[PDB]
RNA sequence: AUAGGUUUGGUCCUAGCCUUUCUAUUAGCUCUUAGUAAGAUUACACAUGCAAGCAUCCCCGUUCCAGUGAGUUCACCCUCUAAAUCACCAGAUCAAAAGGGACAAGCAUCAAGCACGCAGCAAUGCAGCUCAAAACGCUUAGCCUAGCCACACCCCCACGGGAAACAGCAGU
RNA sequence: CCCCACUAUGCUUAGCCCUAAACCUCAACAGUUAAUCAACAAAACUGCUCGCCAGAACACUACGAGCCACAGCUUAAAACUCAAA
RNA sequence: AAGUGUACUGAGUGCACUUGGAC
């Protein structure tokens, strides 16, 4: 995703998230405590990835 | 859709997180009790000598 | 280097090729000035024909005139390509024989 | 402001001793700081600024605690060096103090600036963000800007 | 929407508060070095119009791109103070936190 | 000889700071304008000057000896600095040699011509330390600042000068306000260069083609054409913007005095490197010919009637060095 | 690189240079035929011939094609929206100008630029803006090739001036 | 080179200059002893960061610049040469 | 003995430093 803007912050908060600014001006929080990396990845995957059909289309 | 289901899981999550605390909190209360203890041990044999 | 210090001293800054003999061109043109014979650096020994040549950018070198028997003079043309002679030091030019004054190798 | 405590002022030690008052005159004087040293005075100084800022002064772990501690460590290299002009070696500890002290504060600013704040009036700091440049004033270079500032303020 | 300008949304960091309601922000993108094929923080600098001069030299904000440049450089608006500089407030959880400790426990109600 | 009547008398009563302009090279007249008493040269504009070669600074510093001991004791004179007001370059330097010594006390008569910037230099020492803000006091009013006083005296006027002949605009375009850069024109004989209207030469009897290097304004036209078309184009042209000087079309021509010859000679051409002679037309410039080896060249100078035309030594011999390439058939070298 | 030779009395290591491979230009010597491809070194000057007509007159075209690489982040994406085609309108297509983003190399012995910003309807105020994460500046180069950018003798432009223009083909 | 006497200087104050085989010739921090390793030297390594080098000589040099306040230091090249060092 | 820095003198010496020397 090389136009998604991409920004970390170690050790703002006492818990870790991810926060997504999406274009409707909406904002995503995603939980990620206690997540390993590849279900985060999973989740993020679910709720805002393209999904297959999509990728195939393109 | 997908938004209401992150908005819950984000709710089970917390929900476990405070669970944690919870628990986090009662194992710190009962060993900081002990340290109080020791602390307050220190404290009198310091000003009982200073004395 | 660590990875940070690659990223920031970027790809590596190839120095430019000096200009050869020749200032990069193959071959030159040139007037003779003087020509002499030379010794070549020992165990080599043998006398060596060389002669101080004009070029066309002006700087003169001498140049090593290759084979036996020539009639190159004084104000007289020729041209010169790039190559060092093994065993002449400060030479790096060679006439081309076949070329103008100069007259093919008299053999 | 920063006012010493008074010489009659006793240790931090016996501050806190029953009775203490109830005693000699002569006991609370050569318990007093007069008859102790400078450590005594810098230790006092910094329970009062302690009681003073920090919400919590029993805990002196705590970064408010940390920068207390160093600016009382700055005030003493000041004033030694206010005396001890030629002190090479502790011109460079007070210069080191207050880089970390720098340090500290700007930490304090990101983390709680709630305290932040108190801090910086408690102990009278006014904050201030680091030069973007430190590119050398030499002779031509204030000559020049300084020609180029009037030649601005003309044209203004 | 039909905004004229190029970057819709985009998360920097205020780094400069001496322009009236014009706020410097600073904001970061991963960037793909061609050779190591490691990412690095390339910045920008943008400036945001801030009405209210609500930004604070460090706080992390949210930049909206104006419907058109209405200077030569104010390109966006402060949609939102992200992390007020040292007053943030645990998203999450909602409480404030210092760093990584809570002020007021989450427990608390 | 107003200087020598007025002025001569206070200064004879102490240190002399004579400002002398660096392109522009009132000397040998220094004994009795000032008399015997401690004097200073400075060389003025010098960041206008290219640097043909490495150390210029240092052959300037010396060409201004050797112009002093033509003209004087090394009146006697105890330092030659360079300096620049308008950059501030060497100011500094001259602060500090001026407070560093036992021989320079007393009071400081500033003295120069007027385009040399003595205002210049004022204003830059009174913006100083070394002041202790200024008042203006008769000699004449002129300014002063207290250092024991330092004294502003009045620029003595130049005889012959094209800017007296040039207007307020044609003075500002003529005097250069950046740095010079070299314009290099390779010529053969029988051809002519025309600097603005004001400055001709004609080139010819040459047994070989030369350089020459103007130096001079930025902004103004150097124009090279045939000695046949020389002529009906300095006439076609006058004024207008071609030759951007002077300006006013055949109205301030018919005014501008006609451009009167004189006929030069040159030496030996010393190589194609190092400049024979440098033809000046007053302030406006000047240009450094290069003939080759051997050749001799003869040139006929075209200047104003009222002002002069002088053939000096090179002040940059070496300024033909620095050039670039023949543009097309035309004879200018690429400016670097 | 599958490497090889070369420093020493000898060995090992480090390190450069050269050989081997494939291209292109030029040159020497040499050479039979056929098809195809490609073709000044020169943004130096040009003799000569030609390269823009069509058409019931008005119009339209000669702004294209063709050429060169001097100069040079004017080329790509997004926004908006001119001109043009769709016998008219349509929105469609095409793509200017303008706004946003992106976009070559070396030099730091080019370290500061010197107004390079902002608010306000305006007065006017604020005093700022870029830069060691390379600003500013000097030097070199056409590029990211179905093609694209730029130039059209020069004065960046071209009213005007310089002067009489092949970087259109053939040719000198 | 040896003997004699003596001066800068070594010393105090107040300011400057900023270079040493300024060397443990072994950068900071964290970690390990698992399988040793050009040679010698202070056993071998891992992670992480900053600085520095891209053959020799030209060259602790020239030009420019900074510090100077003019006889010096810092920065630091190019050309030419060689197949070595 | 060798060398680094520095200064005088015309290769040595003076001061400090290192062993990249011996005991
Ligand atoms: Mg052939
Ligand atoms: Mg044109
Ligand atoms: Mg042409
Ligand atoms: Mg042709
Ligand atoms: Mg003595």
């Amino acid at each position: 995703n090389p136009w998604v803007q991409i920004m970390m912050f170690k050790n703002m908060t006492p818990s870790p998230f991810l926060r997504f600014y999406l274009d409707s001006g909406e904002q995503v929080l995603v939980d990620v405590e206690t997540k390993s990396n590849k279900e985060i990845m999973e989740h993020i995957r679910k709720i805002l990835g393209k999904n297959e059909e999509t990728l195939r289309e393109e | 859709e997908l938004m209401a289901w992150n908005q819950a899981e984000n709710r089970r999550l917390h929900e476990l997180r405070i669970a944690r605390l919870r628990q986090e909190e009662r194992e710190q209360e009962q060993r900081q009790a002990l340290e109080q203890a020791r602390k307050a041990e220190e404290v009198q044999a310091w000003a009982q000598r200073k004395e | 280097a660590t990875l940070n210090q690659m990223h920031r001293l970027g790809p590596p800054k190839r120095p430019p090729r000096k200009l050869g003999p020749t200032e990069g061109r193959p071959q030159l043109k040139g007037v003779v000035l003087c020509t002499f014979t030379r010794k070549p650096k020992k165990p080599n020994s043998a006398n060596r024909k060389c002669c101080r040549v004009r070029l066309s950018t002006g700087r003169e070198a001498v140049c090593f005139i290759p084979g036996e028997g020539h009639t190159l003079q004084e104000h007289q043309i020729v041209l010169v390509e790039g190559g060092r002679t093994q065993d002449l030091p400060g030479v790096k030019l060679t006439v081309v024989r076949g070329k103008y004054d100069c007259g093919h190798v008299q053999k | 402001l920063d006012d010493d405590p008074p010489p009659s002022t006793l240790l931090k030690d016996y501050q806190n001793v029953p009775g203490i008052e109830k005693v000699d005159d002569v006991v609370k004087r050569l318990l007093s700081l007069e008859m102790a040293n400078k450590k005594e005075m810098l230790k006092i100084k910094q329970e009062q600024f302690m009681k003073k800022i920090v919400a919590n002064p029993e805990d002196t772990r705590s970064l408010e605690a940390r920068i207390i501690a160093l600016s009382v460590k700055i005030r003493s290299y000041e004033e030694h060096l206010e005396k001890h002009r030629k002190d090479k070696a502790h011109k460079r500890y007070l210069l080191m103090s207050i880089d970390q002290r720098k340090k500290m504060l700007k930490n304090l600013r990101n983390t709680n600036y709630d305290v932040f704040e108190k801090i910086c009036w408690g102990l009278g700091i006014e904050y201030t963000f680091p030069p973007l440049y430190y590119r050398r004033a030499h002779r031509r270079f204030v000559t020049k800007k300084a020609l180029c500032i009037r030649v601005f303020q003309e044209t203004q | 929407v039909r905004s004229s300008v190029h970057a819709r949304w985009i998360v920097g960091k205020v780094i400069g508060t001496k322009m009236q309601k014009t706020a410097k922000v600073r904001v970061t993108r991963l960037v793909l070095d061609p050779y190591l094929l490691k990412y690095f923080n390339k910045r920008k600098t943008y400036f945001a119009h801030d009405a209210l001069q609500q930004c604070t030299v460090g706080d992390i904000v949210l930049l909206r791109a104006l419907p058109v440049p209405r200077a030569k450089h104010v390109k966006h608006e402060l949609a939102e103070i992200v992390f007020k500089v040292g007053k943030v407030i645990d998203p999450v959880t909602g409480k404030p936190c210092a760093g990584t400790t809570y002020l007021e426990s989450p427990l608390s109600s | 000889e107003q200087y020598l009547e007025l002025v001569s008398a206070a200064l004879r009563r102490s240190l002399v700071l004579y400002m002398v302009d660096l392109l522009d090279l009132l000397l040998p007249d220094l004994p009795a304008l000032v008399g015997p008493k401690q004097l200073i040269v400075l060389g003025n504009k010098v960041d206008l000057l290219p640097q043909d070669a490495p150390g210029y600074r240092q052959r300037l510093r010396e060409r201004l000896w050797e112009d002093c001991a033509r003209a004087l004791l090394l009146t006697v004179v105890r330092d030659v600095r360079l300096i620049s007001a308008k950059t501030g370059y060497g100011v500094e330097e001259l602060i500090s040699a001026l407070q560093r010594s036992w021989r320079y006390r007393g009071d400081v008569y500033l003295v120069g011509a007027t385009n040399a910037g003595k205002s210049t230099l004022f204003n830059t020492l009174l913006e100083s330390d070394y002041c202790t803000r200024a008042t203006i006091s008769p000699w004449l009013n002129l300014l002063k600042f207290p250092i024991h006083w330092f004294y502003d005296t009045p620029g003595i006027t130049k005889e012959n000068c094209i800017l007296n002949l040039l207007t307020e605009k044609e003075v500002n375009i003529v005097l250069p306000t950046q740095s010079i850069v070299p314009r290099t024109f390779v010529l053969k004989p029988g051809m002519v260069l025309f600097l603005g209207a004001i400055g001709r030469i004609d080139f010819l009897q040459g047994n070989q083609s030369a350089w020459f290097t103007v130096v001079a304004s930025n902004i103004l036209p150097v124009h090279i054409t045939s000695l046949d078309r020389a002529d009906a184009l300095y006439q076609k042209h006058a004024g207008h913007t071609l030759l951007q000087i002077p300006m006013g079309g055949k109205e301030r021509m018919a005014g501008f005095p006609p451009l009167v010859a004189e006929d030069i000679m040159l030496k030996e051409g010393l190589g194609a490197s190092e400049a024979v002679a440098d033809i000046k037309f007053s302030s406006a410039g000047w240009v450094s010919v290069t003939p080759n080896f051997k050749d001799r060249l003869h040139l006929r100078g075209y200047t104003p009637e009222g002002t002069v035309l002088t053939v000096r030594p090179p002040l940059l011999p070496y300024i033909v060095n620095i050039k670039g390439q023949r543009i097309k058939k035309s004879v200018a070298y690429k400016t670097k």
